[PDB]
DNA sequence: TTACTGTGGGAAAGA
DNA sequence: AATCTTTCCCACAGT
């Protein structure tokens, strides 16, 4: 019936980081639209890493029921703009199980929508369908702004993440994205960091404080690769305008925005600036004009842009499904009500189904689906959530609270972690 | 304010 | 070497 | 009025 297990249910929650497929759609927050016949490609580019042990099984069953009914359990995947004017495109292909990105997306101006989102749908070589995938949404801009409003689009809040990269004189094929890989950051033309950017508050230290704010030009910032928490030392961002970096006492009145050159000097030397040389990272020595301007090179201007990121987890529970994985519900926050017996959780978020259960724990609850946005149940009482079974992984050893993660349970079986824990202390 | 810890890269120097 | 095209600056037109 | 945004234009420096 692959009705979800107790049992299973357990193993897969002690075990997750062997059973759980993760997909994670990283893009930009903006798109630079095109006029006419051009293409203004998405940079940097919309990708899309599938992570975890999970999908080595997922294969494994794939390719032992292949036999039963070779590299037709190879992936295909597709990504458009959702119109239907626009043309979907073939996707190119540690826990890092596969990763592709879409180099060559584009939006028209016949497209009359403010904002847009990417669908990514996947697939085995032999045809099964994995599912299809949104990432968060994108606001379409006809150019970068050249203010001296929406800031949420626009502007560059410290403790957000941005995009940064390197390109020459309008050439497609000489982008370089800032990158870490082996413990150091480079530049890459196939992977971007994405990187935390943070007001610095106040000779350096792994250890430091952050302002919350908007970023301006002429602020200190500590860039903080966001996969492996490896920081960049303190930079003063400045605006560039062709090969010269503009110092003037009145460009600190404008705040950074999207898709702005701009260029990163160090804290000790004025004179000295983050800069690429052949995908390496270093730093390289400016020519002072005069006071108000510093020469440079076309390898210390980089264009900045924010950034976003959709992630999905799903696991087959119970042996391999018929259907598409798809749609994942997303859950982006619990409301509960009432203590005791009368205690009740709604839950709110979006693309639920009438086909979930929610489980508290290793334990099912009654479900009512009222919406795609909002399911309902009671809360279970603490003596059947926690047991001489589960004991040891809902009690907090410091406060001896109870606390258990919800997940989302389809009737055959996958298990979608929500993210989020429910703890008794709450009531 | 928020505190955040993070080990750091230097990039190295040019000549 | 020649045909063709993302990209960035600038002009023009609209708000 | 003045400034900004949106749309149109076209050259550069590559493939």
């Amino acid at each position: 019936v692959q009705s979800l297990t107790s049992d299973r249910m357990i193993d897969f929650l002690s075990n997750k980081e062997k059973y759980e497929c993760v997909i994670s759609i990283f893009h930009a927050k903006v798109a630079q639209k095109s006029y006419g016949n051009e293409k203004r490609f998405f940079c940097p580019p919309p990708c899309i890493y599938l992570i975890g042990q999970g999908w080595k099984l997922k294969k494994d069953r794939v390719a032992q029921l292949y036999k039963t009914l070779q590299q037709a359990t190879e992936l295909v995947a597709y990504i458009g703009i959702g119109s239907d004017t626009s043309e979907r495109q073939q996707l190119d292909f540690p826990n890092i199980y596969d990763y592709c990105a879409a180099k060559t997306l584009y939006i028209s101006d016949s497209d009359k929508r403010k904002y847009f989102d990417l669908n990514a749908q996947f697939f085995y070589g032999c045809g099964m369908e994995i599912g299809g995938f949104v990432s968060q949404r994108i606001k379409v801009i006809s150019k970068p702004s050249k203010k001296k409003t929406d800031c949420k689009y626009l502007c560059i809040a410290s403790g957000t993440k941005v995009a940064l990269f390197n390109r020459l004189r309008s050439q497609t094929v000489s982008t370089r994205y800032l990158h870490v890989e082996g413990n150091a950051f480079h530049a890459s033309s196939t992977k971007w960091g994405a990187f935390t950017i943070h007001l610095f508050d106040d000779q350096e230290t792994d250890n430091f404080a952050v302002r919350d704010g908007f970023v301006y030009y002429g602020s200190v910032v500590k860039l903080v690769d966001s996969v492996t928490g490896i920081a960049l030392p303190r930079l003063r961002i400045r605006k560039v305008d062709k090969q010269q970096v503009i110092l003037d006492a009145s460009c600190s009145e404008e705040p950074v925005s999207q898709l702005h050159k701009c260029a990163f000097q160090m804290i000790d030397n004025e004179l000295v600036y983050l800069c690429l040389s052949h995908d390496k990272i270093i730093q390289h020595q400016a020519t002072a004009i005069n006071e108000h301007r510093h020469q440079i090179n076309d390898g210390a201007a980089w264009t900045i842009i924010s950034t976003d990121k959709a992630e999905y987890r799903f696991f087959e529970a119970m042996g391999q499904v018929a259907n598409p994985i798809s749609p994942c519900p997303v859950v982006g926050s619990l409301e509960v009500d009432g203590h005791g017996e009368a205690s009740r959780v709604e839950l709110h978020g979006r693309d639920f189904k009438p086909n979930l259960k929610v489980w508290f724990g290793a334990t099912p609850v009654e479900t009512t689906f009222r919406s795609e946005e909002s399911l309902h149940c009671s809360i279970p009482p603490v003596s059947q959530v926690r047991n001489e079974q589960t004991h040891w992984m809902f009690t907090n050893r410091t406060t001896g609270d109870v606390e258990v993660p919800i997940s989302l349970v389809r009737d055959d079986g996958v298990v979608y972690s929500s993210g989020l824990t429910f703890s008794y202390k709450s009531l | 304010r928020r505190m955040i810890n993070a080990s750091v890269w230097m990039p190295p120097m040019e000549n």
